[PDB]
């Protein structure tokens, strides 16, 4: 097991942590506004206990281990990134806000519990969105990064580098634009920040409703769309030159997750028109291409509050959200490959039914599923349905009425995180317990269900 | 000609049985001697064992002497590299070479006909079979549809089952390309001309443009209903070929023995149904209706379980059945009876081999009814005074004993054979033996004999 | 009747599928589930995977509850085991075993009728089979030769033929008159009413009864006895194979062609005085170098149904005097009707035969399965006095005899005295009786019954 | 360097995890995934399944973008086709092939040096592990020999025993006197080989000589063996067989092989030895046989574990010398200190005689040697060169390398030397990491 390297990475990941406080109290001295006290007081904790576990330790003694690491560097971080929101007197608010807040940050969850950030230090809220920024980079190099620790293909470091620059050239390429369109230079850094890790996080209360202007609407949906897409089939772009056109509509999980979003999209705008939803059959197009993008790809941005929407959208957005981002992406839905392999499956299962002395094979580019991944991936679904109704359960139990406690689960479990059910969505003044069993969700949410479940069977020790 | 055949086993065989018909002198390699014994035994020829690959047996066969290497193994990788040895070690004249790999032949003309691989002609004889039963399948009621010159002129063949009428009285009826190049009553046919009475239960051959044939057909006897439903046994090379062409126009079910093959199969066609399982369980025929089915076409290797899969498939009633019968004795045990269309294949490869040993003159030849008979093509690259048919007329010419013209293609015309028609340079003649034996003849006939 | 049949293989198979074809309980038991999965699907009876020989198996498959041990496996070691644990744990009732091993039943006796191996009947059902054969050889023309009381009377089948029938029965008959009289004749499917003035249609499948001893001159002054067989060659060196061998070796000159090498080195040396060929049944060079012209019988023995019906008609292609095919396969039997092959032997009618002998109580004491496996033709006692029994005493067209039914003769100890509509049952005699359809067996076991 | 690998059997294997060694771009082909499955598993490399004589399965391998076609498979004609199919259609550089067949390179020249075979390099690899077991017998109390410029100049390797050496280095060389020590190894790091040095027991040492005066040289070294005369090999496979067939002349052979019809082929197949079906395990065989009067028992069975234990066995019914040849490193550490006298890994062979393909054109001969972690080459070379006008000591050779031997033409010339142009120079690396360096130092 040795548990006793795993803290050398661990404490090693503190102190990588704290050098990361000295970017949002270079906002806190930068723009005059504000406290950033805290940051340079968690720069300095947290540096000291990282140290203090490296320290004691080094050795790289290099399965089980990738486990409880992948699961530490969520709990760990996620915790520690709780920090700023304690000490600082600015957004007071509870301990379990909070975690609520640095979870849901890191996570690229993206619900909040500050109501009235608004008007807030300009390095609280650049720390709020740089959390998202930094998880952003986990869960894709988390998809790379395993392979030595764990197994993806057990079911290099080439591309680490290689991945952040795809990441960076992409923040950076959208913060441009963004301010292009003419948000002020920090409110187009920090959202290009939460639209590129998929986050949803915002500066304003209202998130993407700052400025009707369709130029930012349909910037966040084209950008939204290339980060909800695939970093290691967008590696097509460094590797030789541009000669990205035919690997896209080559592979068929991005094949899918196009189809997958022009219906959604033409679903809703024809649906939001039939109803006279919106007064011009333009700002129907807009606030339909927006809000289905957003809401399925993970993204969480609103640009509505779905007044006139028929409640069918919302709801069928609300289960549109369980899937959502080419696998591999910054999304984190049970991801499109899933649905699609899936889809494939259960027409087959139905197949059989017909000619049951018949050989079917699933296929999806060329070469057949082995079925021992078939069975991953059907188990993989119904533990993700039994972990959304136990969290829903516990839920119901903690205080929240029922759709309420359904609307958190679906929006916590995916990572969205907006109510979305029936106009119920703020979580700031929602039960204390709630608070944590909705962290618990996006933990699970984030680790794709199995490689936290399996930490807590007695198989798992030793 | 002395040839070479490189490979006794299946196609070897056969290829050897038939051009030791004819007097050549033919040495023949292979693998293990146990294959050799049996040829050694009957046809009289030479036999060579050992690697079908190595200089020193190509030498021990004759490469130096030959004037065509017959290089078809059951290996692709061996066939080519034998032919490479052969010419860059022996200078070997003539190098046919069997390869079934489907992606190699895709760059048939980048890889073989540019002296990388020194292969003078490929052949594919399970394509050739697929090809042949793909033709029976198009073409209801067919017993044999071989088409020439470019797919323009086409013999086929058809039992007598419509008919029954006056022989050149229904010609006329009702425009009109066909004529009758031969018709088998008993064993042996009888002179076509104006005034023979047609029998029942006789194989006849007619010979139209590959256009008005379907037409031809159509005002015939009993065109018959267009197949929607196919089932064939055996998933092997030419079972799942067969499969993943007609897979598109039909609707197929195919059963194959061996789980793995049938699993592997499961994957190489996106339409149709793979079964594991047994040619002959009543169960599964009648579990997936093969009551219901037009054609069971059995492609299994084991002769025996053919034959008996397709009359069991009768009894349970399939419409109609094609069964591949690779033993002659057997083709000719099952005649009168229930067997629809028995495929011989030699009947495709013989032919589509033959086109290369004799001259050029001659562009297609094509054995069919027991193989006694012959079908060719020849061209006419002559002059009025070079040659001795260009410029002549059909009746006038002086032609083997039991041949008889069908047809003439000149350029993308198709012009079938009255007595009247003008014979010219750069034409095609479709013509018919009823006795191979008499084929030399038509190859002379057919040549710029030099006149001075 | 609740059986438990010990292997599902190849002859439990057809045993299974016809005692389920009459309404009983069969539960059956195998070494692997594969050949358990088709006659589940198929025939409505319990299925038990496991070692037919183990305890918890028996129990599982109602050892307790049953009424008959089918014991016919693979293993002869493993059958006999068998029923000395079910005896010993169960006390199960009827304790049929089937032995191969010939040194086994060399002491038949000694090591059964013991109690020592309880085992109540042995029945080895390859060595029916070589029987079988050998009396369609030693009877030419015969199709189906049963004997009844101790090879008494004998019920015999024929094929109609151009030469030999072809008449007026009655105006015929008198031609070769006469102790024999026509138990049923098959036309198309079903047969006609056999009396004395009934014509005789072309094409048809006769089924004589007479004497045992009378029988072969009734073969031969009836038209058509068939000029004695002399050189005789067999495909298939398996058990019946090379049993059939040893046997037609002593009268009959015999070729043996045995695909495997090894089985055919061995039996080489197992049989002195036979011809082993090593090679296939197909091959015509083998079949010309041995003179397949000039053979009088070729018996196809060899496992693979197809390559025998095959071979069969190829032999008679290039001239074999007569051909005997072994085909399993009922579908088969059917499709190669009116063709070359003379004569077709469902090793079935030899087995499930000699197996109802043991499910139908002791009023039957033969019984044969016949044309199709839907008819039948049982020896039945009219085991009672003249006051007990409702068949002894009556006359034969006044006892209410089942609907399709027809007795054909009866056994007086050492006397036959073929049955004509008059007769007089006495108790303890033998009653030779033809059913056309068997439903109506338990009709006849009853009937027969104090 | 970006190299496709043909094969993930029984040598593509080891090729592609010492080729992944140094920093290339490896993908290699197979016929089955589930040898593909163990080296995408260990050695991150790009992986292609399919058959490696098929233009599709090349270009989803990047014959296009490759520098070199390894092509190792078990059949010779797919090899052949491949390097003809990856020529005509893709260009692909260098095209090593393996070929085993004998009378395929009978007329090498005829078929494989012309555009008609596009091989550019054959690489029989088995032929190899013979002539090493061969050299290895020929040369009695060699733990290694290997031969460099046309068999004229030879590295070969030595241990030290508590009774042999023990004495002044360069102060036993007086006595000889035409040979240099390459290196002395003293426990897994070597050690300065230079005038002074006190020779301990059991260092492994490398002497660089002639390959006329070399069993000469071994002769008044104080340990020329006693001449081999009995011989029995058990395994009738490609290099058992083969080290058969030519061992046979010279010395008397007795080969136990397994396989019924392997043995009965083996028997007509080669004249003058005597084939022996059955288990090289049985005591019963090795004593009837006399396993007791043989010289040496030379293991080459495919299964590792009974080469391994059949050898142990022979040496308790008391076989001279045993000779293991054990593909599975972690077993040739196990029996290190042991009574096994000789490992032979067939890699040695293999890894070194593909090497000469993937180094540049300044280096026609390298051979791996001791762990595979040191390497030795055959280098060939006024204005242009940094070697042609110098003498041995006065080029700077990487560290850690010595120049062990001069070939001119056809002389042999082993600290004074001068270099002249065409001439080879066999040298010794102690590390292989630092030969692009030797690369670049005889490079025009
Ligand atoms: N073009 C040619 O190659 C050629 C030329 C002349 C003759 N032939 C003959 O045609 C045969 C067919 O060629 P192929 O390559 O398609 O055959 P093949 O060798 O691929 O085998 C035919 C397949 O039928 C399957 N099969 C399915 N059900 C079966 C059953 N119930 N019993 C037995 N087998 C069953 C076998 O498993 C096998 O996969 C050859 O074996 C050869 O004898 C071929
Ligand atoms: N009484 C019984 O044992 C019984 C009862 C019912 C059915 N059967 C059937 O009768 C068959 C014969 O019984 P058996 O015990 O003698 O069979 P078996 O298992 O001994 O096999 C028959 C032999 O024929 C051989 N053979 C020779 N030439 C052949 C060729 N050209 N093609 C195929 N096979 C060839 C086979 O190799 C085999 O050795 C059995 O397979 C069984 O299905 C037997
Ligand atoms: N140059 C190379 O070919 C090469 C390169 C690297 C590794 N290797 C390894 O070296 C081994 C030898 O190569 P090869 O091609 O000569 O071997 P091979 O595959 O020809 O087989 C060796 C023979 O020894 C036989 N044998 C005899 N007695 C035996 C016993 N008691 N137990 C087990 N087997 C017995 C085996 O049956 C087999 O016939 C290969 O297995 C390979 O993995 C070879
Ligand atoms: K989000």
């Amino acid at each position: 097991m040795q548990f006793r390297s795993i803290i050398r990475i661990v404490g090693l990941l503190l102190a990588l942590f704290s050098v990361t406080m000295l970017a949002p109290a270079l906002v806190a001295l930068l723009y005059r506004d504000g406290a950033g006290v805290p940051f340079v007081t968690t720069f300095f904790v947290l540096l000291f206990c990282g140290a203090m576990c490296w320290f004691p330790n080094r050795r790289h003694k290099h399965s089980r281990d990738g486990f409880l690491i992948v699961v530490l560097f969520w709990t760990v971080l996620g915790s520690a990134g709780s920090l700023p929101f304690l000490i600082a007197d600015n957004p007071n608010i509870s301990v379990t806000d909070a975690f609520f807040e640095s979870f849901s940050a890191l996570t690229t969850t993206g619900a909040t519990v500050i109501v009235g950030l608004d008007e807030l230090p300009k390095a609280i809220l650049f720390y709020r969105q740089f959390l998202q920024w930094f998880g952003g980079m986990g869960i894709i190099v988390l998809a790379v990064a395993i392979l030595p620790v764990l197994g993806i293909g057990g079911m290099i470091a080439e591309t680490a580098k290689a991945l952040w620059y795809i990441y960076l050239s992409l923040t950076i390429a959208c913060a441009v634009a963004f301010w292009l369109a003419g948000m002020t230079p920090f409110d187009a850094i920090s959202h290009s920040f939460s639209t590129i890790a998929i986050g949803g996080f915002s500066t304003h209360d209202a998130s993407m409703g700052y400025f009707d202007s369709y130029a930012i609407n349909l910037i966040t949906v084209v950008f939204l769309l290339i980060s909800a897409c695939n970093f290691t089939l967008h590696f097509a772009a460094f590797a030789s030159g541009g000669v990205h056109p035919k690997y896209y509509w080559k592979d068929p999980e991005f094949r899918a997750f196009i189809f997958i979003q022009v219906l959604l999209f033409l679903v809703c705008f024809l649906l939001l028109l039939k109803h006279h939803s919106y007064t011009s059959p333009y700002d129907a197009f807009d606030q339909a291409l927006f809000q289905t993008v957003s809401i399925s790809t993970t993204a969480g941005f609103t640009t509505t509050g779905f007044a006139d929407w028929p409640l069918f959208l919302p709801v069928l957005l609300l289960f549109s959200s369980f899937i959502g981002g080419c696998a591999g992406s910054t999304g984190g839905g049970m991801k499109v490959i899933r649905i699609l392999l899936l889809t494939l499956q259960g027409a087959r299962e139905l197949k059989r039914l017909v000619h049951p002395r018949a050989v079917y094979t699933i296929k999806v580019g060329g070469s057949a599923l082995p079925q021992r991944v078939v069975d991953a991936v059907w188990g993989f679904f119904s533990a993700y349905a039994l972990v959304f109704v136990v969290c829903m359960l516990g839920l119901i139990a903690t205080g929240m009425d029922e759709l309420s406690a359904f609307s958190a689960v679906a929006a916590t479990l995916n990572n969205l995180g907006p109510g979305l059910g029936e106009v119920a969505l703020h979580f700031g003044d929602v039960n204390d317990k709630a608070k944590w069993v909705l962290i618990v969700s996006m933990l699970f949410g984030r680790l794709e269900i199995f490689t936290l479940l399996i930490l807590l069977t007695p198989t798992f020790w030793r | 000609m002395k040839i070479i055949i490189l490979g006794a086993g299946q196609v070897g065989g056969t290829l050897a049985e038939n051009l030791v018909g004819e007097n050549n002198d033919i040495t023949i390699v292979d693998n293990n001697a146990d294959r050799l014994r049996e040829l050694q035994d009957k046809y009289d020829l030479r036999v060579v064992n050992g690697h079908a690959s190595h200089p020193d047996v190509l030498h021990e066969a004759g490469a130096q002497d030959a004037d065509m290497l017959v290089a078809v193994t059951n290996t692709d990788e061996t066939n080519m590299a034998a032919c490479q040895v052969a010419f860059t070690l022996f200078n070997t004249p003539n190098r046919v070479a069997r390869i079934r790999s489907p992606e190699y032949l895709a760059e048939k003309e980048a890889l073989f006909k540019s002296g990388a691989i020194p292969v003078d002609h490929l052949i594919a004889p399970e394509e050739l079979v697929t090809s042949y039963i793909e033709r029976l399948i198009q073409y209801p009621g067919a017993l044999q549809v071989v088409s020439f010159a470019e797919q323009k002129v086409s013999l086929v063949a058809v039992k007598a089952y419509g008919p029954l009428v006056g022989n050149a009285l229904s010609a006329l009826r009702e425009h009109i390309d066909t004529r009758v190049a031969a018709i088998f009553r008993q064993g042996r046919p009888i002179r076509p001309q104006g005034t023979t009475i047609i029998e029942a239960d006789d194989e006849v051959f007619f010979v139209a443009a590959s256009n008005h044939i379907r037409s031809v057909m159509s005002e015939l006897q009993r065109l018959e209903k267009p197949y929607r439903r196919i089932m064939i046994v055996g998933g092997g090379n030419i079972g799942a070929s067969l499969a993943k062409r007609l897979e598109q126009t039909y609707s197929v079910k195919l059963i194959e023995r061996d789980y793995q093959r049938a699993e592997k199969l499961s994957e190489q066609l996106e339409n149709t149904i793979v079964f594991c399982g047994d040619a002959a369980d009543q169960e599964l025929l009648t579990e997936e209706n093969i009551d219901q089915v037009d054609v069971f076409i059995a492609l299994t290797n084991e002769d025996e379980t053919n034959i008996m899969s397709a009359m069991l498939a009768k009894r349970m009633g399939a419409k109609k059945v094609m069964v591949l019968i690779q033993r002659g004795a057997y083709v000719d045990l099952v005649q009168g009876g229930v067997i629809d269309v028995a495929i011989s294949p030699q009947q495709a490869t013989i032919s589509a081999l033959l086109t290369h040993v004799r001259r050029a003159d001659i562009v297609n030849v094509s054995s069919l009814r027991r193989g006694a008979a012959e079908a060719i093509e020849a061209v006419a690259h002559g002059d009025e005074t070079t040659s001795k048919v260009v410029g002549r007329a059909i009746g006038d010419i002086k032609l083997p004993p039991g041949t008889t013209i069908g047809a003439v293609v000149r350029g993308e015309e198709v012009l079938i054979a009255h007595d009247r028609t003008v014979i010219e340079q750069d034409d095609h003649v479709v013509m018919f033996l009823v006795d191979k034996k008499y084929v030399p003849d038509v190859e002379a006939l057919f040549q710029p004999s030099p006149f001075f």
